[PDB]
Formats: structure tokens, C-alpha cells, sequence
RNA sequence: GCGGUGGAAACUACCAAGCUGGAGUACGGUAGGGGCAGAGGGAAUUUCCGGUGGAGCGGUGAAAUGCGUAGAGAUCGGAAAGAACACCAACGGCGAAAGCACUCUGCUGGGCCGACACUGACACUGAGAGACGAAAGCUAGGGGAGCGAAUGGGAUUAGAUACCCCAGUAGUCCUAGCCGUAAACGAUGGAUACUAGGCGCUGUGCGUAUCGACCCGUGCAGUGUUGUAGCUAACGCGUUAAGUAUCCC
């Protein structure tokens, strides 16, 4: 389906999984083993917005408009 | 056989008061099976052995003020499918009652050795 | 040898009775000779039963 | 894996301690050229390729055991010089020879990979990928 | 929270006027006068209008009490203010009766609440209306029922007796926070209509117990004193043999 | 050494296209005291209310304080409360570390394994910066059985502001914060590649054994004990290096 492999999938699937855990993280904000996680996903996802913008720019505009992702930090 | 849709597996058992008839027995049984069919329990398989007498004596207070020391006591064994969100309030529930004394319920998972 | 070949639960009693003591405890796994898997099964079974009172804590 | 000619290097000494004719390489027009070179010196007793995977593997046999393998005089000695950190160079005057000139010395040039021997021949300098004792 | 409406037929302006001022006009409660005017709510504490089905309009200030107060409807239009529960919002229901859900706001004899409950508006009084814990935050756990008698642990921690038949409001009572404000100066005393107390200690021998000494008095009257000639310090006042002692069964401590 | 110019194109660097073995994604499995949250459970102990009973209990190296005829301890029956979870438990499991174990359910973090299903270098480390971080301690509100700094009494002793005993306040617990330190230890920073074995265990996969439990041989991933090469001042470490090499702090 697509590329489950491809650059902007992953990236999809990683803020998908980032705002699932947002929920958990604040009904219940005493687990700090679950917010590890979420940062070192979060983590994962950066790399890759920072990798595809080095690769190609029209793709990573397209893609942090798109899923919302926030600007980077690159500025 | 059995194949949840997005549902989870449950088997439960409660453990009723000695000094019970089958019509008070089949009244809490259709009151329990219509709470969990009203949770979105498909195939609500219920079964009973009764009358078993216990590994210890135990202790219950009724609504009524009464302190009941059993030795007796009846198992009801349940074979249900839910989903996750609605296993919570069955069990308070379970709790809540004067004529369930001891209540517990588990998860099944498949046995691979 | 000795075997599990059937489902162990909390409500096979036989079951668990071979693996308890005289006085009500849960026996060693060396003694036992089970798989560490089996052992904790049956061991989360013990318990669960316990509370049942199906099997008891102490003796009469 | 963040070099591999010293990675190469290495196994070659750690095989050759272990009193081992045989090794084990990954395969790299270095590594291959390295490896030639290696033979026309008398170094390794012979090369081959193989191939699995689409990953390519040179076997290297080595020299045999000194008369027993507990009464060894000599062991087979591999240094790299120039690596990641630090690259050194060298012009004409200033190429390396080990021990008078006993071992050798593997210099990268423009005209490919050669020995100080080649290098001093021809009058080029370069970048010293190692030391051969 | 709080917003200010029209007002309800429920809020007046009779009332005693003068604050501490008994019959013959002396002041006999200390310290009160002054102060904002305010106006009578009239709670329904009885809450004895049975069966009918009422519904939380709004939330509202009073002055009178520390805790909220909140008009509620009914279908039948008549509108009763009662205690605000504590975690009820606008838009809620509650009822009144003998067989009833227990949950917040809800009424009922204590023939019928589970044990371990957590209750206040507590009439002592078959109809009289509803008397223990009404402040904010006050609440009373029903422990145990036996005979015609149920039992009690008041807000003090005092175990007590009370009847059967007597209605009682499940949940506790509202705007916990309220004993949580620092009033931070003098002025908000007086708002309240509480005067400036003088210590004893300062004033002549005539005017109390402990007078001027000359420099600064330690007290040296043997002990601790009223205004009025009495031990200040731990001599218990209950009256003897007052009729409800059959009922108390451990005292607040 | 610096500057101009003519050549060379292996290595670093650049530019264009490729490639999976590195790193990931999907799929399908499976173990688990991983974390947070919500239910439930039993011993034991202490106190309180009774019945019996009627002189000592308790305690030490030996005693005494203490508790006891106002009925102690003992024993039976009742209530109530808090805290900790016997056996299982193991030279076992998971966690980044700290830590995590009566039972259950829910929300969720990773890990590993088998397949080409896919992207195609996306990697490794990390100055500053961030988050977590035993115990004690502190602020605010609860809670308070046992234990127990401080404190008091009894002894012991030349003395005893100690060890021992009798009492016992903070605190230990819960909620919301702060503190940011430990022999926070493997006294061993992280990643990668490569170098005899023997005996073990945990999770899985394959073949065999039977057609389901073993069983065997093996592939990985982690975990433990002896030990060759080599290393080391010696002790020792030794595929989980303190060996042979590369990179970062
Ligand atoms: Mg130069
Ligand atoms: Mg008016
Ligand atoms: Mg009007
Ligand atoms: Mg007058
Ligand atoms: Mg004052
Ligand atoms: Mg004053
Ligand atoms: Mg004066
Ligand atoms: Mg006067
Ligand atoms: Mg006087
Ligand atoms: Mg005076
Ligand atoms: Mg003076
Ligand atoms: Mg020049
Ligand atoms: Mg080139
Ligand atoms: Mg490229
Ligand atoms: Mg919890
Ligand atoms: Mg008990
Ligand atoms: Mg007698
Ligand atoms: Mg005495
Ligand atoms: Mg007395
Ligand atoms: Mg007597
Ligand atoms: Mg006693
Ligand atoms: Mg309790
Ligand atoms: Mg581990
Ligand atoms: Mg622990
Ligand atoms: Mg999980
Ligand atoms: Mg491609
Ligand atoms: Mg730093
Ligand atoms: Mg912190
Ligand atoms: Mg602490
Ligand atoms: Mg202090
Ligand atoms: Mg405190
Ligand atoms: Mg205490
Ligand atoms: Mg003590
Ligand atoms: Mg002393
Ligand atoms: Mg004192
Ligand atoms: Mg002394
Ligand atoms: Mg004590
Ligand atoms: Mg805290
Ligand atoms: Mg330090
Ligand atoms: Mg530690
Ligand atoms: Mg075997
Ligand atoms: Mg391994
Ligand atoms: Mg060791
Ligand atoms: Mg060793
Ligand atoms: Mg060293």
C-alpha cells in the first residue's frame, strides 16, 4: 500500500503514533516510562525531516505542510 | 468455536452465598447477562457449579447490617466476549452486591508451552 | 516424563495439588522439575486459586 | 565499520596471531588492489574471491607456522598510518621506508596504489595508507 | 462558578438587624457589626418535596454561608435553592425519595444508604429540616445501622447516634478551597462584619481577670480566664446529663 | 612558507545516478516483578469491647526500669485501623539508570525472533541544553498499626552524652511539589569490526523425534561460570575484554 517504507509514510506514521500517545501522556502524566518513548519517537521523526530536507525540498515542504508538522528548527 | 470481532476474552468467576435458591441463582444469572449483553457482549456463555465448600471461612456484610460467615458457597463460571472499555464497571458491579461474596475475573490468553 | 499435555488453569485442581505442599505452599521449581514458563504458570494459578478458596492459604 | 582499510588490516593481524592461514575479508577495489600488492611483495601466501548475497569475500591464505607455532622468531606486522582523523601526506623526499627497507610502505597516488619502491621510481608523493613489518 | 441573576422569589431582606444585640439591646455575642448588608437565601434544607425529578440551573454566591449555593428547577416549575454538592455541574439531576440511585444530590432516608457512604445535610429530626454538616467542605462517613438506630462520624471526628428515619443528602459539600484564601489584612476582616478584639491581658482589673499589672502581665491568676471568672483552658462545658447522652458514643478528639 | 600558472585523478572533499549488509517502516508472532491508573485478598501485629482464669508477665551476660489484684500475661469470641506482601525465589525475569514481586483488569513504553514486504546511508557520538534520578531532608494537606533518629528512665563502666533494656516524638505511608546527591559500583562512557574452546540458563526459529511433551543437533538475541592466544605492575581480564584496530565524549 503505497510505500510503508517510503520517507513521507514513516514520517505519517510517527506523528500519528505521537499524537495517539499525547492523550495517555496527559490523563496520566506519572508515567515517565511511557514519555521516554515519546521522545525518543519524536526523535526518529526529526531525523528524518531533517534527512528528506537535505534529499529534497519541494517533498519536505509538501510533507510539514500537510501532516501539520511543525517548522524545523533550522530557521 | 469462538472468533471475536475487536472484542477481548473473558472468563469470570463469582462466588454466591449457600443459603440461595435456583429463582434468586437465575434472577442474578439473567440481571448479570443482560448487564454484560448491554456492554456489547456478543456470545455471553454462562455455566454454574454450585454448592462447593471453601478453602476458608468468609466474611460478608449485607445492606442490611448482617455479618454472614460462610463456609459453603456457589461458583458461577462466565465465558464472554467484550470489549475492553466495558469490563470496568461489571465488576464493581459484581462487588456492589450482597448476594456475590467473593468476585475476580481474568483475561484468557491462548496456552503455548 | 512427567508432562503437561492438558490446559493448567486455576479451577484443575488435581492440577495444582500435585505441585502444592502438606502445609499449603507452592513448591521449588528444582524440586518440581518444570519448565521456568510452566513454573510461573502454575505458580499465578496457585495464587488466583488461593483467592477463590479453592485452595487454602493455611490449614485448619 | 567507519574504515574500512584498517578494518581489513586488522582482521589480517588478528588471524595471524590466532595462527590462522586463512582469513576472512570484505572485497573493495582497495581492499583488492591492497591485496595484489600483498602478493607481488611475498607477504600471503595466496588470494581468492568468492561470492554470497551479492557480497563479495577475498580468502586469504597465509604464511605458513615458523617451524612450530610455540617457538615463533617472527610475527607479520600491519600499522595504519593516515586515518580518518588524521591524514598524512608526504612528497617525494619525504616517503617513508620501514626498517631500511626491509618491509614496506602502501601509498594512494594519482596513478593508483603502489609500493615507496614505484613511488620512488616514478617521483610522485602521496597519501600513506599503512606499514607493512 | 459565579455569576449574579435576577432575583428569585427566594431572596429577601427580612431579618434580624441588629447583630449580637439581644432583646434588651445589650450586646451579648461579641465582636459582630458592621459590614456589608446581604440578603436572605432561602435554602431548602428539608428537601422534603418527594418524587418529582429537579434539575441544576445555575451555581451561585451567598453570603451567609461559606459554601455554594444552587437553584435548581423541577418540571413542576416550582425552583428551591439547596447546598451545593461538591463535583456537581450545571445541567445535573437530582431527586428525592425513599427507593432512589445513589449519587451526588440525591436524598434519602438512612433506611436505604449503603454503608461506608459519604454524606451531609443531616436532619437529626424526622422533618425538622436538615442540621449537621452544612459548611464547605464537611461531610460524614454513615459507619455502621443496627435496631432503629443508625451511626455517625460527624466533620468534628465525634462517633454519634442518630434515627433511622431521618433524610440525609449523599456527597459531601462543596467549594473545599474556601479555608484556603488568606484574608491578608484587615479590612476583608471587616467586610465581614467581624469587629477588633481586645486581649484580655490589656485591659484594667476591672474590665477582666487579667488586668494591668504594671509593665506587661503575665497572667497571674492561677490560671487561664474568661471574661466572666471561669477556667479558659480545657474545663468541659456539655451539660451533664443532657438528654442526648444515650445517643454519643465517642467523642471528637 | 605564501602567490601565479601547466599537468595527474588513486584517497578525502564536491556533482550526477545507482546498490543492500548498516539504520529504520509495515506484517506476523512471543516472554516479561517495565511504567501509570482503578478494583480485590489473606496471614501477622497493636489497640478497643466482652467471657474464662487468678500471680506473676516482660526482659538480660546477670539484673532493674516497665506492665499487673483498679485482674496483667495466657486463652476463646468479636469489632477497627494502618503498613508490608511468607512459600514460590533461582549462581532466575524486565528496565536507560534509579528500581520493579499477594491477585486482577484497563491505558501504554520498549526488546527480541521469522519472513524480502518496503525506504535506500536516513548512521555513531555529543560541548552547551533537556528529562528522569535510592535514601535522608523540606513546603502544604491528609494518615499514623509496627518500627524508630531525637528525648527520658534503667543498667554497664573510672566515666558512658555509647553498645544492652523499658518506653517513645519527628519521620517512615498517601496526594501535590521542591531538593539532585550515594561504594547512583561491573569501582569498567558509547558505537563498530575481528580473534580457541568447555559447562550452563532465558527467550524464540529451523531440522530431527513423534506427527505433541520431551528429545536431540543447530541459527540468532541476552545472561552466568572455568579457561587458550594476547594483554597487564601484579591481582587478574579473557567474544558481556581490561585483547587487536577506527571514531566521538
Ligand atoms: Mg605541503
Ligand atoms: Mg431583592
Ligand atoms: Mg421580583
Ligand atoms: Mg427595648
Ligand atoms: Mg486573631
Ligand atoms: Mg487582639
Ligand atoms: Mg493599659
Ligand atoms: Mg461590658
Ligand atoms: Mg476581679
Ligand atoms: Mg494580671
Ligand atoms: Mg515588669
Ligand atoms: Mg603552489
Ligand atoms: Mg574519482
Ligand atoms: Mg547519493
Ligand atoms: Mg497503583
Ligand atoms: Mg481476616
Ligand atoms: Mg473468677
Ligand atoms: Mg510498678
Ligand atoms: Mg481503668
Ligand atoms: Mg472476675
Ligand atoms: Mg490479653
Ligand atoms: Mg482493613
Ligand atoms: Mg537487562
Ligand atoms: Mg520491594
Ligand atoms: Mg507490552
Ligand atoms: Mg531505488
Ligand atoms: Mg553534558
Ligand atoms: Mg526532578
Ligand atoms: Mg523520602
Ligand atoms: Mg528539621
Ligand atoms: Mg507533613
Ligand atoms: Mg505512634
Ligand atoms: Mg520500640
Ligand atoms: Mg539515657
Ligand atoms: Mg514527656
Ligand atoms: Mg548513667
Ligand atoms: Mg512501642
Ligand atoms: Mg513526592
Ligand atoms: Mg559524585
Ligand atoms: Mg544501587
Ligand atoms: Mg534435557
Ligand atoms: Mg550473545
Ligand atoms: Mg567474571
Ligand atoms: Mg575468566
Ligand atoms: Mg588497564
Amino acid at each position: 500500500e503505497e510505500n510503508k517504507g517510503s520517507v513521507e509514510f514513516q514520517v505519517f506514521c510517527f506523528t500519528n503514533k505521537i499524537r495517539r500517545l499525547t492523550l495517555h501522556l496527559e490523563l496520566h502524566k506519572k508515567d515517565y516510562s511511557s514519555q521516554r518513548g515519546l521522545r525518543k519517537t519524536l526523535g526518529k521523526r526529526q531525523r528524518l525531516l531533517a534527512y528528506l530536507l537535505k534529499i529534497n525540498g519541494v517533498r519536505y515542504k509538501e510533507l510539514i505542510s500537510k501532516l501539520n508538522i511543525r517548522e524545523l528548527k533550522t530557521r | 468455536p469462538q472468533c471475536p470481532p475487536g472484542l477481548r476474552q473473558y472468563e469470570t468467576m463469582a462466588v454466591l452465598r449457600p443459603d440461595m435458591t435456583e429463582d434468586e441463582r437465575l434472577t442474578l444469572t439473567q440481571k448479570y447477562e443482560e448487564l454484560l449483553v448491554a456492554g456489547g457482549a456478543m456470545y455471553v456463555e454462562v455455566f454454574n457449579r454450585g454448592v462447593i465448600p471453601l478453602a476458608y471461612s468468609i466474611k460478608r456484610k449485607n445492606k442490611a447490617g448482617e455479618t454472614n460467615n460462610y463456609l459453603d458457597g456457589i461458583y458461577l463460571l462466565f465465558t464472554y466476549f467484550t470489549k475492553p472499555e466495558s469490563i470496568s464497571p461489571l465488576e464493581a458491579a459484581l462487588v456492589t452486591d450482597d448476594d456475590v461474596i467473593r468476585s475476580s475475573s481474568f483475561k484468557i490468553r491462548k496456552r503455548k508451552y | 516424563p512427567i508432562q503437561s499435555g492438558d490446559r493448567i488453569d486455576y479451577r484443575n485442581m488435581s492440577l495444582i495439588s500435585r505441585f502444592i505442599s502438606e502445609q499449603g505452599k507452592i513448591l521449588s521449581r528444582r524440586v518440581n522439575r518444570l519448565t521456568l514458563k510452566q513454573q510461573r504458570l502454575i505458580t499465578s494459578a496457585i495464587k488466583q486459586a488461593r483467592i477463590l478458596s479453592l485452595l487454602p492459604f493455611l490449614n485448619n | 565499520g567507519k574504515d574500512t582499510i584498517a578494518d581489513i588490516i586488522t582482521c589480517i593481524r588478528n588471524a595471524d596471531m590466532n595462527r590462522k592461514g586463512t582469513v576472512r575479508i570484505v572485497s573493495t577495489n582497495i581492499t583488492e588492489n591492497i591485496v595484489k600488492i600483498l602478493l607481488r611483495e611475498g607477504f600471503i601466501e595466496n588470494a581468492r574471491k568468492h561470492q554470497e548475497r551479492n557480497k563479495y569475500f577475498l580468502v586469504l591464505t597465509l604464511r605458513h607456522r615458523r617451524n612450530k607455532k610455540g617457538p615463533y622468531l617472527n610475527t607479520f606486522h600491519l600499522k595504519r598510518v593516515s586515518r580518518p582523523g588524521l591524514r598524512i601526506y608526504s612528497n617525494y623526499q619525504r616517503i617513508p621506508r620501514i626498517l631500511g627497507g626491509m618491509g614496506i610502505a602502501i601509498l594512494s597516488t594519482s596513478r593508483g596504489i603502489m609500493t615507496d619502491r614505484e613511488a620512488r621510481l616514478e617521483g610522485i608523493g602521496g597519501e600513506i595508507l599503512c606499514y607493512i613489518w | 462558578q459565579v455569576k449574579s441573576n435576577p432575583r428569585n422569589n427566594l431572596i429577601s431582606g427580612q431579618r434580624r438587624c441588629g447583630k449580637g444585640r439581644n432583646a434588651r439591646g445589650i450586646i451579648t455575642a461579641r465582636h459582630r457589626g458592621g459590614g456589608h448588608k446581604r440578603l436572605y437565601r432561602k435554602i431548602d434544607f428539608r428537601r422534603n418535596e418527594k418524587d418529582i425529578y429537579g434539575k441544576i440551573v445555575t451555581i451561585e454566591y451567598d453570603p451567609n454561608r461559606n459554601a455554594y449555593i444552587c437553584l435548581i428547577h423541577y418540571g413542576d416549575g416550582e425552583k428551591r435553592y439547596i447546598l451545593h454538592p461538591r463535583g456537581a455541574i450545571i445541567g445535573d439531576t437530582i431527586v428525592s425519595g425513599t427507593e432512589v440511585p445513589i449519587k451526588m444530590g440525591n436524598a434519602l432516608p438512612l433506611t436505604d444508604m449503603p454503608l461506608g457512604t459519604a454524606i451531609h445535610n443531616i436532619e437529626i429530626t424526622l422533618g425538622r429540616g436538615g442540621q449537621l454538616a452544612r459548611a464547605a467542605g464537611a461531610v460524614a462517613k454513615l459507619i455502621a445501622k443496627e435496631g432503629k438506630s443508625a451511626t455517625l462520624k460527624l466533620p468534628s471526628g465525634e462517633v454519634r447516634l442518630i434515627s433511622k428515619n431521618c433524610s440525609a443528602t449523599v456527597g459531601q459539600v462543596g467549594n473545599v478551597g474556601v479555608n484556603q484564601k488568606r484574608l491578608g489584612r484587615a479590612g476583608s476582616k471587616r467586610w465581614l462584619g467581624k469587629r477588633p478584639v481586645v486581649r484580655g491581658v490589656v485591659m484594667n482589673p476591672v474590665d477582666h481577670p487579667h488586668g494591668g499589672g504594671e509593665g506587661r502581665a503575665p497572667i497571674g491568676r492561677k490560671s487561664p480566664t474568661t471574661p466572666w471568672g471561669y477556667p479558659a483552658l480545657g474545663r468541659r462545658s456539655r451539660k451533664r446529663n443532657k438528654y442526648s447522652d444515650n445517643f454519643i458514643i465517642r467523642r471528637r478528639s
